[PDB]
């Protein structure tokens, strides 16, 4: 018969970082294997359509990466804007909204994310090139800004129909009802909630700025692509059994027959290096696709809605989320309700009044030692046990652990106030 | 055509010097040479008007076949229409 | 072959912690501090979750407990009796063995 | 082959973690996500490699 | 105008089995290809960082 | 959109008027009192 019930709460903001896209690369197969050598190219032709398959695989990956970015960020029908007055009930969103005073029009947090993660391919320029993303960083920032303006000014309405404005404190009131907390908790504690939110956001900036490893999930993608290309280039210096790694030297000293033998050895080695690189890129592309699909699912369910899935949109009961753009990825700030300062109360499954069993309609029966009250489950708020708060089903004897307490019927007392004497 | 990763000046010089390896030539007349971040785009007329993306080129720039007769037009892609929400207390 | 970082005992301890949390606190411990609740009331809330009123559980509490206990015994009989019940894990062990 | 198998195992592990969070640490309204019928609760058990 | 409504219920327990981890292996590349052979190792070096 | 009369059945009461920011003044209709008033209060 013991239940613990929160008497307070904390608004918490957590950060989730997900890769969305991978560096888009392309390879000139002929130049890599047989650069500036007609004789090598003619021998390469005897291996069939390997270069064509490698080109299709890399093209498919590049297209897939643009698909991933488009699916994660281009989820808003219109580009929404905030009002000129950034007042939302006392909530401060200035650190997530774009800062008009700086080029690229990114938020302070987005600038931090871009500065922490580290056009002309001067390096590795041996037939290996990098294609730019289809959407620029400014375009991604614009999609993020549109999503933030929509969420802040319209809640979830804009994500499943036209955008409908609602005052932010009422959006929070509905989000509180979503988690299972009544609206009056938000309205009576509105200032505390706004202050906790603003503090949590400042803590997010301090956490991301202070910790160099906070964005490791994206840096690992950049580093793995760099390692794959450094290895692919380094393999050109290998001999693979040949007298020399340089085709020009083989052709300079040897007659065609011997040159053809040495070149076939080098073609086999370079072709194996490209096949390994492309296979690794396809596996990495599949991993990035899975990550991008998760990021898009989270964008739809956490930012454009409210999710009841535990730990899907951060730890705690989910209230709302805010996206931020990051290099090759997305960072979600998840705002959750965390119960705090619980107290131990005695409980009972039902109350006996006059032979009938009364059950809570929306709440739990609690006892502060001497008196029974009904409270909501996620926030201590004692109320008088009444015929409006409870429902009746079955007799007293059937419920195990039923206790005896008065259930107050306001109707009878009101009737008694109206004189029953009549004369 | 798009020459990837190269400056339009370098391509123009290579054309005038008869150094560029492919033997075909695009007319490459005035207003048909546009520098993008992806590369040098030759044979498309850049317009300030933003439209929804059709044929992607890269780095925010797309192209489509439009009536302006018709020609291939390069443009910066639109992300969507604007909708300012009438937010108030 | 490298050993796992967590031993079988450590995994068992995590499973035990998750069971103790679920049994004594319901879902509260997974989204904040653990708050104790009597188990029949945890079930009452789970019944409201599916869309069945609390009085159904309380009037039929003994039937529900008996059906639960029977179902668990059936789980043990099913897993013990059928050699293929765990094929999804045995296939992983077998594929690694075949690859090596 | 090990990389492909690793990707398959990763997907399985991510599903198992999602189910752990939504079925064991919560209650899910997703049909057939936490078994057949209306979901009440779930209990994890350790198994070799799973 | 006909609806069917349950008058009773059953509590059911089902089992879902998911892989979480794979056997962790490592390979000594040089020993596998060129075990206890200096000459083979020296030829192996010509294939680069495989 | 489906406008309904503000009543003691449609709403719940928690706390006083002063605590809520942006609260407005409007009548909340309690059907019980009006029904009671329909039943004669004079008695004689
Ligand atoms: C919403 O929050 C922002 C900050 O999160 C408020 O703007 C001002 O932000 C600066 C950040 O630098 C705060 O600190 C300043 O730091 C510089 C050094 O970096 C220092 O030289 C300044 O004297 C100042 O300490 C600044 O305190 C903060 N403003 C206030 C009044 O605290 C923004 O005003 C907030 N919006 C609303 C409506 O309250
Ligand atoms: C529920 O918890 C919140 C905090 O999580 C409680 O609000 C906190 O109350 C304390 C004491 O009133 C505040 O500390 C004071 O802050 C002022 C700031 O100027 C300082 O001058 C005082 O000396 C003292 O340190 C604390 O700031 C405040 N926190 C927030 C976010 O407002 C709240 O009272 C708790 N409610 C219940 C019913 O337990
Ligand atoms: C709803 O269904 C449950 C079963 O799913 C019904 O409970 C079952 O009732 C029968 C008959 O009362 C029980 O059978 C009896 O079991 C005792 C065990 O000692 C045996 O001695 C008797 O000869 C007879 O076989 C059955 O065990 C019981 N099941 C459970 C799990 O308790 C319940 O009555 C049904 N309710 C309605 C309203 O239909
Ligand atoms: C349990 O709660 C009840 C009411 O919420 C408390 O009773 C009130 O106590 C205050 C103490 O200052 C009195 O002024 C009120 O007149 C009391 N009201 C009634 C109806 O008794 C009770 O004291 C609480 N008990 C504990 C142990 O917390
Ligand atoms: C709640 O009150 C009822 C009476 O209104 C109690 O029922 C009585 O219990 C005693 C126990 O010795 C019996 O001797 C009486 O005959 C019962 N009377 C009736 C009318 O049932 C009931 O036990 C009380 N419950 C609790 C938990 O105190
Ligand atoms: C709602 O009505 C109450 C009165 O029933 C208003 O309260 C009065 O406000 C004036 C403001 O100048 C004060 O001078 C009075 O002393 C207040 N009286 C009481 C009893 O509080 C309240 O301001 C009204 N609210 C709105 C928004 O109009
Ligand atoms: C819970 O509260 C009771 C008193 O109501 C106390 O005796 C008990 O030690 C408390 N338990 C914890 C874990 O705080
Ligand atoms: C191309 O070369 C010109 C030379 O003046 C330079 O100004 C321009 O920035 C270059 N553009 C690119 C994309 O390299
Ligand atoms: C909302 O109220 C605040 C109170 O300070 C005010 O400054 C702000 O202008 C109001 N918003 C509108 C749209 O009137």
């Amino acid at each position: 018969n013991s239940i613990a019930i929160p008497t307070n709460f904390t608004i918490s903001v957590t950060t989730e970082i997900l890769p969305v896209s991978m560096t888009k690369t392309s390879v000139d197969c002929t130049m890599y294997i047989c650069g500036d050598s007609t004789e090598c190219s003619n021998l390469l032709l005897q291996y069939g359509s390997f270069c064509t398959q490698l080109k299709r695989a890399l093209t498919g990956i590049a297209v897939e990466q643009d698909k991933n970015t488009q699916e994660v960020f281009a989820q808003v029908k219109q580009i929404y804007k905030t009002p000129p007055i950034k007042y939302f009930g006392g909530f401060n969103f200035s650190q997530i909204l774009p800062d008009p005073s700086k080029p690229s029009k990114r938020s302070p947090i987005e600038d931090l994310l871009f500065n922490k993660v580290t056009l002309i391919c001067a390096q590795k320029f041996n037939g290996l090139t990098v294609l730019p993303p289809l959407l620029t960083d400014e375009m991604i920032a614009q999609y993020t800004s549109a999503l933030l303006a929509g969420t802040i000014t319209s809640g979830w309405t804009f994500g499943a129909g036209p955008a409908l404005q609602i005052p932010f404190p009422m959006q929070m009131a509905y989000r509180f009802n979503g988690i299972g907390v009544t609206q009056n908790v938000l309205y009576e504690n509105q200032k505390l909630i706004a202050n906790q939110f603003n503090s949590a956001i400042g803590k997010i900036q301090d956490s991301l700025f202070s910790t160099p490893s906070a964005l490791g999930k994206l840096q690992d993608v950049v580093n793995h692509n760099a390692q794959a290309l450094n290895t692919l280039v380094k393999q050109l210096s290998s001999k693979f059994g040949a007298i020399s790694s340089v085709l020009n030297d083989i052709l300079s000293r040897l007659d065609p027959p011997e040159a053809e033998v040495q070149i076939d050895r080098l073609i086999t080695g370079r072709l194996q290096s490209l096949q390994t690189y492309v296979t690794q890129q396809l596996i990495r592309a599949a991993e990035i696709r899975a990550s991008a699909n998760l990021a898009a699912t989270k964008m739809s369910e956490c930012v454009l809605g409210q999710s009841k899935r535990v730990d899907f949109c951060g730890k705690g009961y989910h209230l709302m989320s805010f996206p931020q753009s990051a290099p090759h990825g997305v960072v979600f700030l998840h705002v959750t309700y965390v119960p705090a300062q619980e107290k131990n109360f005695t409980t009972a499954p039902a109350i006996c009044h006059d032979g009938k069993a009364h059950f809570p309609r929306e709440g739990v029966f609690v006892s502060n030692g001497t008196h029974w009250f009904l409270t909501q489950r996620n926030f201590y708020e004692p109320q008088i046990i009444t015929t409006d708060n409870t429902f009746v089903s079955g007799n007293c004897d059937v419920v195990i652990g039923i206790v005896n307490n008065t259930v107050y019927d306001p109707l009878q007392l009101e009737l008694d106030s109206f004189k029953e004497e009549l004369d | 055509v798009l020459y990837q990763g190269v400056n339009c000046t370098e391509v123009s010089v290579a054309i005038h010097a008869d150094q560029l390896t492919p033997t075909w030539r695009v007319y490459s007349t005035g207003s048909n040479v546009f520098q993008t971040r992806a590369g040098c785009l030759i044979g498309a007329e850049y317009v300030n008007n933003s439209y929804e993306c059709d044929i992607p080129i890269g780095a925010g720039i797309c192209a489509s076949y439009q009536t302006q007769s018709q020609s291939i037009i390069a443009y910066t892609m639109s992300l969507g229409a604007e909708n300012s929400v009438a937010y108030s207390n």
